[PDB]
RNA sequence: UAAGGUGAUAUGAACCGUUAUAACCGGCGAUUUCCGAAUGGGGAAACCCAGUGUGUUUCGACACACUAUCAUUAACUGAAUCCAUAGGUUAAUGAGGCGAACCGGGGGAACUGAAACAUCUAAGUACCCCGAGGAAAAGAAAUCAACCGAGAUUCCCCCAGUAGCGGCGAGCGAACGGGGAGGAGCCCAGAGCCUGAAUCAGUGUGUGUGUUAGUGGAAGCGUCUGGAAAGGCGCGCGAUACAGGGUGACAGCCCCGUACACAAAAAUGCACAUGCUGUGAGCUCGAUGAGUAGGGCGGGACACGUGGUAUCCUGUCUGAAUAUGGGGGGACCAUCCUCCAAGGCUAAAUACUCCUGACUGACCGAUAGUGAACCAGUACCGUGAGGGAAAGGCGAAAAGAAC
RNA sequence: AGGACCGAACCGACUAAUGUCGAAAAAUUAGCGGAUGACUUGUGGCUGGGGGUGAAAGGCCAAUCAAACCGGGAGAUAGCU
RNA sequence: UGAAGGUGUACUGUGAGGUAUGCUGGAGGUAUCAGAAGUGCGAAUGCUGACAUAAGUAACGAUAAAGCGGGUGAAAAGCCCGCUCGCCGGAAGACCAAGGGUUCCUGUCCAACGUUAAUCGGGGCAGGGUGAGUCGACCCCUAAGGCGAGGCCGAAAGGCGUAGUCGAUGGGAAACAGGUUAAUAUUCCUGUACUUGGUGUUACUGCGAAGGGGGGACGGAGAAGGCUAUGUUGGCCGGGCG
RNA sequence: UACGGUGCUGAAGCAACAAAUGCCCUGCUUCCAGGAAAAGCCUCUAAGCAUCAGGUAACAUCAAAUCGUACCCCAAACCG
């Protein structure tokens, strides 16, 4: 019952990228999301021998711990708490606080 | 005559020089076996998957080399190739 | 496909577990070593197919 | 071994002591010998292998009644 | 200069190896303990 | 359950999935090579050689099953021999082996102490061997008391380092009795009327539970410092949830949990209605365990070393009375009292933890703690039994340094 | 014919020197003894610790021997350092 | 707005010590008064790791011996090739068994390994390489000996041993010459052969053992003859004329 | 000619002498210390079988599985 998931909106709740927003990319096993211009880190990409070799430095988007981000509400305008509830058969979630279903 | 586990004897054709040289001059294949395969087993297989005469299947057991990986030693699987000659209606 | 799989003749689904041995599982394997096959996939899948269906004929 | 079959004596072992109170193992055997008695029930002789206690248990009960004692558990004679 | 190692596979297995490990009693308690220990060589074979 | 997946070093490649037959996680299934009790014969374990009976086969050959030993049971077929008996086949059915400690039995040291040493001690300890079971063993008085009465066993606390034993040295060391834990009894050595009934155990099913998957699960913001805020500062709010953990520094309120409320298609640990192949309640007449009790000889166990030594056990040689009888009450005798041997079966309290969970430490924190935080019983050493290491931490994130 | 003679292989080890943290935990160099026999050697067996084996030195039994080695009793015991 | 730890400095107590602060460090620390100790190390020929000393000393492993030119390389006494020289030749050559277990061959790489350097290597890393009716093993048979159904014996464990079954170091069927790979060849290839089986076909006929007999089937030494491997010398054939 | 070699031919291809510790010889002579076993092999019959199955011969035919095979092997590869 993971809380933020694959195409969600969030908010930065700690980090240099506190306050930016973006959408998640690929959620981690390890629990770390990689949101979309969030955690640019500036790679030094080694021009390996084999298939393309482009010999130049990259701006990768690097994962975030998935306690670090919120789902944005876009109604309020700001970072929210996520429940779970089951609305008909099937279970879904909600916000904390302007009780709505995503 | 041993329908269905025939299938199972071939794994491979082999590359390499001696098997090349063995192609034309010779007129055999070599080619990785299961490590059972008996020579009336492999020459049964021909005969049926790659549907050629054969006149004689010679068999050899490889032996498993010795590699490393920094500190855990280990040892690749001994596997079984055999030189199978054809007859004179020949391909591949 | 073990769904519409378990719904056939035991004569039958023989023929299915010879098409999947004849061709498929042994192409693949001579056409992997050879270097001629890029979808690697489908070594995986047919071993599966094959399992399933030799599974399915442990009826009795 | 060296064990009655009629009555179950067995080798036990004990200290044998010394005028100075010198304490050294030994073993008490039972006194066994392989002895033929007549089974006046089915006219033959058998061969135990008894204990001179054995031999006059068989002579105080009756030797089918000792061999009927012998076989409910499951021996040979 | 004739060493006291002078080694033999037959003589080996023989002396040391599984089957005559298996054999008797106290054999089978060697093993026991180096099981028990958890040992990969088991004996030498 | 579910939007993510195809275990790790560990990429990458190629592909699954995304309202659900991807993955995942549980219950029952299937598959389960070869060795290993190994079990068709062998054997330098992971190899070699069959036999038999079924199916197939296109000459070439295949496939599947079975064939170990012993212990009972059954049919048998059966020698020296007249009938047999030994035997030999066949087939049921069980066993075989492994395992940390705990338990009962069969054997059983020495160092050591005695300031030497031989009785004695260490000690029925170490160790070896056999049979177990979830516990085991013991167990319903031929008990032990003291003219009072106790009422099977077991375990704990006293009695008591007492009485005793003892080269009366070193040392060993009770019981009676009292307080507790836990409590429970039966069956055989058989004949009337009357009858299957109360007891064990089927097998059930069928409820209640538990266990092996799980679901929900409350309420924080703004500024300041900093790489980063959970921090400081100031105001909020949930608390049957402030156990605990993570998160870029110390988080009740970001995340996982927690209290709490809830779960099972299924296979199991349980907990009583209860149809019942199947098994005798009651009731009286009695019977009431012989090479035994006891004795001599030799050993052993009793706290008790043969001592004045009861009692128990027996290797050996002997031998009653058998309820008008017999046993014990610590030499022995006589009176009183008390029990009824020579056949069995019995839950609980009790011992243990290889193993599965949860939780806790005035336990350790990498020369410690397991030998082993790490691919350790590994490397290495040894013919072998066997011995046996060293070796943890970049950072918040590889952003692991293109050029 | 020969436990005959001389003498290589093979088996040995009398003398000397070197070496003695060696090239080597017993060797090398130069000479030395036996060399058809009580010879020598390969392969495989058997004998087990108060036990073996010993043309007998207390020799040898895996570089260990007037009682092997490994594990255990076991932290034996130590009026001693 | 910088903890412990590390490292300095300055005060301070009679001592074990204590206090404050600079730098390093980058996250824990802990008053007071009580409580509990794996509570204090210089010695134990203490135990583990690290690092000295002797010392840039001895040594670099047989006194069979090198030399030079060219190549390759960043570099050449050592590697490759050439020409001399030297050494072994009942071996220091060539095949095996045992024992090792990829050390073989090719390409590449010199950190460590190599008692020096190294382009070379039995080193690292890839890839390649072992082809059998006849060779050996397995298989039929046995010695020494081992195991051993029942059995005899033994407190238990187990000891001995019979019918059997294992156990070679022994006995039992058959292939050679030439050519070939970078690396296998009695195995691949060419030319010639052979040996045991099954299942036929056929003419012909007594076959048939857990049994009998024969053979297998055997010592030392010696001597002699006949041979051959092999050599030597002629002839013959091709080259040579210093 | 890739200075690696690749791929064509290719003459004589005999005689004497010497000679083993090899081979005939598992033999012969001799001596005593008197020198494995068991199968394969050959042969004879019992229990049986009697046109049979079984033998024998000859033209076939089908087969001959599995494992080892590199390399060192008096040594830089084994034991030290
Ligand atoms: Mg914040
Ligand atoms: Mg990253
Ligand atoms: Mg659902
Ligand atoms: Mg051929
Ligand atoms: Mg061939
Ligand atoms: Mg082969
Ligand atoms: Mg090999
Ligand atoms: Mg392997
Ligand atoms: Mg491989
Ligand atoms: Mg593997
Ligand atoms: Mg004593
Ligand atoms: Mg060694
Ligand atoms: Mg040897
Ligand atoms: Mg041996
Ligand atoms: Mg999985
Ligand atoms: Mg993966
Ligand atoms: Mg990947
Ligand atoms: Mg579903
Ligand atoms: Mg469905
Ligand atoms: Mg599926
Ligand atoms: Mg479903
Ligand atoms: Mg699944
Ligand atoms: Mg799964
Ligand atoms: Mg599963
Ligand atoms: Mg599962
Ligand atoms: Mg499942
Ligand atoms: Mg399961
Ligand atoms: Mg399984
Ligand atoms: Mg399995
Ligand atoms: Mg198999
Ligand atoms: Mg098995
Ligand atoms: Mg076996
Ligand atoms: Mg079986
Ligand atoms: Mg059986
Ligand atoms: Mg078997
Ligand atoms: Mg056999
Ligand atoms: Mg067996
Ligand atoms: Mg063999
Ligand atoms: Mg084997
Ligand atoms: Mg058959
Ligand atoms: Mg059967
Ligand atoms: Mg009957
Ligand atoms: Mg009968
Ligand atoms: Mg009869
Ligand atoms: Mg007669
Ligand atoms: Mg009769
Ligand atoms: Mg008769
Ligand atoms: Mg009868
Ligand atoms: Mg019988
Ligand atoms: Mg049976
Ligand atoms: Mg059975
Ligand atoms: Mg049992
Ligand atoms: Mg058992
Ligand atoms: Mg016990
Ligand atoms: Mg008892
Ligand atoms: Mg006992
Ligand atoms: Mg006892
Ligand atoms: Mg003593
Ligand atoms: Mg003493
Ligand atoms: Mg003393
Ligand atoms: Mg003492
Ligand atoms: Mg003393
Ligand atoms: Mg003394
Ligand atoms: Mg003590
Ligand atoms: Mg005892
Ligand atoms: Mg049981
Ligand atoms: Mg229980
Ligand atoms: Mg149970
Ligand atoms: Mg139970
Ligand atoms: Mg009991
Ligand atoms: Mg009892
Ligand atoms: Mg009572
Ligand atoms: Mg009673
Ligand atoms: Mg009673
Ligand atoms: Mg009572
Ligand atoms: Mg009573
Ligand atoms: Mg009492
Ligand atoms: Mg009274
Ligand atoms: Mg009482
Ligand atoms: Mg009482
Ligand atoms: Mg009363
Ligand atoms: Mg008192
Ligand atoms: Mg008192
Ligand atoms: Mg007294
Ligand atoms: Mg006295
Ligand atoms: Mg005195
Ligand atoms: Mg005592
Ligand atoms: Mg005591
Ligand atoms: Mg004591
Ligand atoms: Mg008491
Ligand atoms: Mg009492
Ligand atoms: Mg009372
Ligand atoms: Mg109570
Ligand atoms: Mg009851
Ligand atoms: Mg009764
Ligand atoms: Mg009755
Ligand atoms: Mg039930
Ligand atoms: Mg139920
Ligand atoms: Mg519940
Ligand atoms: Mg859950
Ligand atoms: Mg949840
Ligand atoms: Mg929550
Ligand atoms: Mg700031
Ligand atoms: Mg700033
Ligand atoms: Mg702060
Ligand atoms: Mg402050
Ligand atoms: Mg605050
Ligand atoms: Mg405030
Ligand atoms: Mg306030
Ligand atoms: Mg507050
Ligand atoms: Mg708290
Ligand atoms: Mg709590
Ligand atoms: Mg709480
Ligand atoms: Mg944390
Ligand atoms: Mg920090
Ligand atoms: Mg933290
Ligand atoms: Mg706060
Ligand atoms: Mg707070
Ligand atoms: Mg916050
Ligand atoms: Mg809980
Ligand atoms: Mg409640
Ligand atoms: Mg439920
Ligand atoms: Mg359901
Ligand atoms: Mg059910
Ligand atoms: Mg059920
Ligand atoms: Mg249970
Ligand atoms: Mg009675
Ligand atoms: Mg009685
Ligand atoms: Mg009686
Ligand atoms: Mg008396
Ligand atoms: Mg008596
Ligand atoms: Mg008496
Ligand atoms: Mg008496
Ligand atoms: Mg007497
Ligand atoms: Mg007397
Ligand atoms: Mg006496
Ligand atoms: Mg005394
Ligand atoms: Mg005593
Ligand atoms: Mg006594
Ligand atoms: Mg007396
Ligand atoms: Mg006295
Ligand atoms: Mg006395
Ligand atoms: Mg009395
Ligand atoms: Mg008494
Ligand atoms: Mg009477
Ligand atoms: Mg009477
Ligand atoms: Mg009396
Ligand atoms: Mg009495
Ligand atoms: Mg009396
Ligand atoms: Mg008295
Ligand atoms: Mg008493
Ligand atoms: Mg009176
Ligand atoms: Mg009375
Ligand atoms: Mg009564
Ligand atoms: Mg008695
Ligand atoms: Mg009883
Ligand atoms: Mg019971
Ligand atoms: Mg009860
Ligand atoms: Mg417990
Ligand atoms: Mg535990
Ligand atoms: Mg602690
Ligand atoms: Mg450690
Ligand atoms: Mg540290
Ligand atoms: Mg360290
Ligand atoms: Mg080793
Ligand atoms: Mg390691
Ligand atoms: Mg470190
Ligand atoms: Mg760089
Ligand atoms: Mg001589
Ligand atoms: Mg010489
Ligand atoms: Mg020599
Ligand atoms: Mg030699
Ligand atoms: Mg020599
Ligand atoms: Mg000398
Ligand atoms: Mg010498
Ligand atoms: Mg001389
Ligand atoms: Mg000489
Ligand atoms: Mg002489
Ligand atoms: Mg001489
Ligand atoms: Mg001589
Ligand atoms: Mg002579
Ligand atoms: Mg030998
Ligand atoms: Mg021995
Ligand atoms: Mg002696
Ligand atoms: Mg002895
Ligand atoms: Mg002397
Ligand atoms: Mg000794
Ligand atoms: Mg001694
Ligand atoms: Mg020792
Ligand atoms: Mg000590
Ligand atoms: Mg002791
Ligand atoms: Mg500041
Ligand atoms: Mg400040
Ligand atoms: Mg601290
Ligand atoms: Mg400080
Ligand atoms: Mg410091
Ligand atoms: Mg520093
Ligand atoms: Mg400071
Ligand atoms: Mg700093
Ligand atoms: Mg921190
Ligand atoms: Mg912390
Ligand atoms: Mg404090
Ligand atoms: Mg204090
Ligand atoms: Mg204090
Ligand atoms: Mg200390
Ligand atoms: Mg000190
Ligand atoms: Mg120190
Ligand atoms: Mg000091
Ligand atoms: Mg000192
Ligand atoms: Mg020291
Ligand atoms: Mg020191
Ligand atoms: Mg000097
Ligand atoms: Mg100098
Ligand atoms: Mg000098
Ligand atoms: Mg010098
Ligand atoms: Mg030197
Ligand atoms: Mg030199
Ligand atoms: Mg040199
Ligand atoms: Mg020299
Ligand atoms: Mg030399
Ligand atoms: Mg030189
Ligand atoms: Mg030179
Ligand atoms: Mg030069
Ligand atoms: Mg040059
Ligand atoms: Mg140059
Ligand atoms: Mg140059
Ligand atoms: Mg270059
Ligand atoms: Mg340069
Ligand atoms: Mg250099
Ligand atoms: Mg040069
Ligand atoms: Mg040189
Ligand atoms: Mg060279
Ligand atoms: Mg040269
Ligand atoms: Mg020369
Ligand atoms: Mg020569
Ligand atoms: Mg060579
Ligand atoms: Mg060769
Ligand atoms: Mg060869
Ligand atoms: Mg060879
Ligand atoms: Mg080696
Ligand atoms: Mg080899
Ligand atoms: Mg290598
Ligand atoms: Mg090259
Ligand atoms: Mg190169
Ligand atoms: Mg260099
Ligand atoms: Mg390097
Ligand atoms: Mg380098
Ligand atoms: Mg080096
Ligand atoms: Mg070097
Ligand atoms: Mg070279
Ligand atoms: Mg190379
Ligand atoms: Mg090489
Ligand atoms: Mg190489
Ligand atoms: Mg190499
Ligand atoms: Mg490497
Ligand atoms: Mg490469
Ligand atoms: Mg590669
Ligand atoms: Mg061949
Ligand atoms: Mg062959
Ligand atoms: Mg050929
Ligand atoms: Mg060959
Ligand atoms: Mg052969
Ligand atoms: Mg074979
Ligand atoms: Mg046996
Ligand atoms: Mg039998
Ligand atoms: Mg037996
Ligand atoms: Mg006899
Ligand atoms: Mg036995
Ligand atoms: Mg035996
Ligand atoms: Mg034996
Ligand atoms: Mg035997
Ligand atoms: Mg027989
Ligand atoms: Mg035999
Ligand atoms: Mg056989
Ligand atoms: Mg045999
Ligand atoms: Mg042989
Ligand atoms: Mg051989
Ligand atoms: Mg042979
Ligand atoms: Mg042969
Ligand atoms: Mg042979
Ligand atoms: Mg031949
Ligand atoms: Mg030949
Ligand atoms: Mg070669
Ligand atoms: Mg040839
Ligand atoms: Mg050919
Ligand atoms: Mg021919
Ligand atoms: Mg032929
Ligand atoms: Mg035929
Ligand atoms: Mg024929
Ligand atoms: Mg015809
Ligand atoms: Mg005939
Ligand atoms: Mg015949
Ligand atoms: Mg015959
Ligand atoms: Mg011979
Ligand atoms: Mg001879
Ligand atoms: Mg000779
Ligand atoms: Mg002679
Ligand atoms: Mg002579
Ligand atoms: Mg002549
Ligand atoms: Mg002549
Ligand atoms: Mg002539
Ligand atoms: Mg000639
Ligand atoms: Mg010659
Ligand atoms: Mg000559
Ligand atoms: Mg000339
Ligand atoms: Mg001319
Ligand atoms: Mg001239
Ligand atoms: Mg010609
Ligand atoms: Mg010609
Ligand atoms: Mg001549
Ligand atoms: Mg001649
Ligand atoms: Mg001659
Ligand atoms: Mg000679
Ligand atoms: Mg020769
Ligand atoms: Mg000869
Ligand atoms: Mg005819
Ligand atoms: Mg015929
Ligand atoms: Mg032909
Ligand atoms: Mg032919
Ligand atoms: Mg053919
Ligand atoms: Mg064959
Ligand atoms: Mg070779
Ligand atoms: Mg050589
Ligand atoms: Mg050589
Ligand atoms: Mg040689
Ligand atoms: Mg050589
Ligand atoms: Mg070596
Ligand atoms: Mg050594």
């Amino acid at each position: 019952a993971a809380k933020i998931r694959r195409d969600d909106e969030v908010i930065v709740l700690t980090g240099k990228d506190k306050g930016k927003r973006g959408k998640v990319k690929n959620v981690l096993s390890s629990g770390k999301v990689i949101v979309e211009g969030i955690n640019l880190v500036k790679k030094h990409q080694k021009p390996v021998p084999a298939l393309n070799q482009p010999g130049g430095i990259v701006e990768k988007e690097a994962a975030i711990q998935v306690s670090n981000v919120a789902i944005f509400n876009a109604a309020t305008g700001k970072a929210d708490r996520v429940g779970f509830r089951f609305e008909d058969g099937k279970k879904v979630r909600f916000f904390k606080s302007n009780s709505e279903t995503i | 005559i041993r329908e269905e586990r025939l299938l199972k004897v071939l794994r491979a054709p082999h590359v390499s020089e001696k098997a090349s040289t063995a192609m034309e001059k010779s007129n055999t294949i070599v080619l990785k076996v299961a490590k059972d395969a008996t020579k009336a087993e492999i020459k049964a297989a021909v005969q049926k998957l790659f549907e050629v005469e054969v006149e004689v299947v010679n068999t050899l057991v490889v032996k498993g080399k010795v590699k490393r990986h920094g500190q855990r030693i280990g040892r690749r699987s001994d596997w079984k190739k055999a030189y199978v000659t054809l007859k004179e209606g020949q391909n591949l | 496909m073990k769904a519409k799989e378990l719904r056939e003749k035991s004569v039958e689904e023989l023929n299915t577990e010879l098409l999947n041995l004849l061709r498929e599982q042994f192409n693949l394997r001579m056409q992997a070593a050879s270097g001629q096959l890029q979808q690697s996939h489908l070594l995986k899948q047919v071993r599966r197919d094959v399992a399933r269906v030799k599974t399915l004929l442990n009826e009795k | 071994s060296r064990v009655c079959q009629v009555t179950g004596k067995r080798p036990v072992t004990g200290n044998n002591r010394s005028h100075a109170l010198n304490a050294t193992k030994r073993r008490f055997l039972p006194n066994l010998h392989s002895h033929r008695f007549w089974v006046e029930s089915e006219k033959r002789f058998v061969t135990l292998r008894v204990s001179a206690k054995g031999m006059r248990v068989i002579d105080k009960k009756g030797i089918d009644t000792v061999l009927a004692e012998l076989r409910a558990r499951g021996e040979k004679y | 200069m004739k060493r006291t190692f002078q080694p033999s596979v037959l003589k080996r297995n023989r002396s040391h190896g599984f089957r005559a490990r298996m054999a008797t009693k106290n054999g089978r308690q060697v093993l026991a303990r180096r099981r028990a220990k958890g040992r990969a060589r088991l004996t030498v074979s």
